[PDB]
């Protein structure tokens, strides 16, 4: 009975924009 | 003289010797150089650790680090762990002032993150306390903006640690970086960040 909030994804190796959707 | 002129230059073999000597140092004033300036960071880091469950981060430099998540290039910082006491959780923070993802360019993303710090193992585990994230002003009483939230314990932000650090897990949404820069919340170029820890009802001796 807490509460539902977002985590993350996992970095990589390669170019990219620190996304998690 | 060339066969023994080589007698008077092995005085010159010597040249290399002093030489080969020196190398010896420049290495190692440059290793602790690069430690005496290592023991710099650490040292102003353990004036800044707050140990009863709060944090305050001072953010300066501002316009500075901004023109590094807005031209790509520094995008996120972090503030110092802070701990609920001196053998607990890590709890670090990392601030994306520009933003990240669902919040990047149109509002200032600030997470709460937990590390692993020796005693996580004997400490309660998964994570779960509240988390009161906050934009600290500069001048009067100004709102407090920010919120808290109770962790789902089967978020993967608040599992016991394994690696250096966790996964971030607070909001992309913050303040309308119109609201921000809209206020005093950047006096003398500076900003503040609370952060708080509801403790309250835990196990006590």
């Amino acid at each position: 009975k807490t509460a539902a909030p977002v985590q993350e994804t996992l970095h990589g190796s390669q170019p990219v924009t620190q996304e998690d959707g | 003289l060339e066969s023994v002129d080589k007698s008077a230059g092995q005085v010159a073999r010597n040249t290399g010797l002093l030489e080969s000597q020196l190398s010896r140092h420049d290495q190692m004033l440059s290793v602790h150089d690069i430690r005496l300036a290592d023991m710099d960071l650490r040292f102003q880091v353990l004036e800044t650790a707050s140990y009863n469950g709060v944090l305050i981060w001072k953010i300066r430099d501002y316009k500075r680090r901004k023109q590094e998540a807005v031209m790509g290039k520094t995008l996120s910082l972090y503030s110092q762990p802070f701990y609920t006491g001196y053998f607990g959780y890590k709890m670090c923070a990392r601030v994306y002032l520009n933003g990240d993802g669902m919040g990047k360019g149109t509002h200032l993303s600030l997470f709460f993150v937990i590390m692993r710090g020796e005693y996580d193992a004997l400490l309660p585990w998964p994570f779960k306390q509240k988390v009161t994230l906050m934009l600290m002003d500069q001048g009067s009483s100004r709102r407090h903006l920010g919120d808290a939230f109770k962790p789902d314990p089967n978020s993967s932000s608040f599992k016991k640690p394994t690696g250096e650090m966790n996964i971030a897990s607070g909001c992309p949404v913050f303040v309308a970086q119109t609201v921000l820069e809209n206020g005093t919340y950047i006096k003398d170029d500076t900003i503040f960040i609370k952060v708080i820890v509801d403790t309250s009802d835990l196990p006590d001796p």
